[PDB]
């Protein structure tokens, strides 16, 4: 996945603000030590941009990060039992006809 | 197995209790198989009358009487002893 927050100014255009991330990739912390049970935060990117609305131009700053989701929960709850359910149904070739 | 997955957090490793299902999971299939294999080894197709050649009772079950029951105690033995310790 990629998810993202969507920092941004609500009543000041680029000629009343600026934005900018302080310190440059250097400057969202504390990420890596964040642990989640099912995903695992691959990457993370800062982005400096402006956005363009009907009643101006406005400063935005763009965190994501990129989730990666485990699989060995779901092996161990919906792939396995199928595979077993499906070992099952051939165990009737064996039995008479 | 699936509604023993409930109401906890999905976490990426096993837990426990998800080893406990596999072993009786397993326990339950051998059985399954034990008896694929009986049936792959049968004769005729009718049973004993209590009173013609007739069919004689499997060494595969006789062996799975006392094998499949020992085994499962062991089990208990191994698992519940190494988890309540820790
Ligand atoms: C999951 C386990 C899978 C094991 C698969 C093991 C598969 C395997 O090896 O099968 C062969 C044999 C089958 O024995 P079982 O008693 O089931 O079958 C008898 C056997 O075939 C005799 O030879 C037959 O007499 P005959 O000669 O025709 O006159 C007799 O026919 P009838 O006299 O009634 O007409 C048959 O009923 O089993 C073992 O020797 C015990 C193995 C125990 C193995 C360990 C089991 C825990
Ligand atoms: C998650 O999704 C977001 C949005 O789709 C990704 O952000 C995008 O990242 C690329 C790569 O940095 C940006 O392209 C760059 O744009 C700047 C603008 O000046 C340009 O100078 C660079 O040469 C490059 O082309 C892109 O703009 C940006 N998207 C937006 C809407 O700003 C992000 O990379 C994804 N992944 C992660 C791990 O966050």
């Amino acid at each position: 996945q990629n998810c993202t927050l969507e920092i941004e100014s609500y009543g000041y255009t680029t000629d009343d603000i600026e934005f900018y991330w302080r310190g440059d990739d250097n400057a969202v912390t504390g990420v890596t030590k964040i642990e989640l049970p099912q995903f695992s935060i691959v990457d993370y990117k800062l982005i400096t941009k402006k956005v363009v609305f009907s009643t101006g131009s406005y400063p935005r700053l763009s965190l994501s990060f990129k989730l990666k989701r485990n699989i060995g929960y779901f092996i161990l709850q919906t792939y396995m039992p199928s595979i077993l359910i499906t070992i099952l149904s051939w165990v009737s070739f064996w039995i008479n006809y | 197995s699936i509604s023993a997955r409930n109401s906890l957090p999905k976490v990426a490793y096993a837990t426990a209790m998800d080893w406990f299902i596999a072993v009786c999971y397993a326990f339950v299939f051998s059985a399954l198989i034990e008896f694929a294999t009986v049936n792959y080894f049968t004769k005729r197709g009718y049973a004993w009358d209590g009173k013609k050649t007739f069919n004689s009772v499997s060494k595969i079950d006789r062996l799975s009487r006392i094998a499949f029951p020992l085994l499962f105690g062991i089990f208990n033995l191994v698992y519940w002893a190494t988890y309540l310790n820790r």
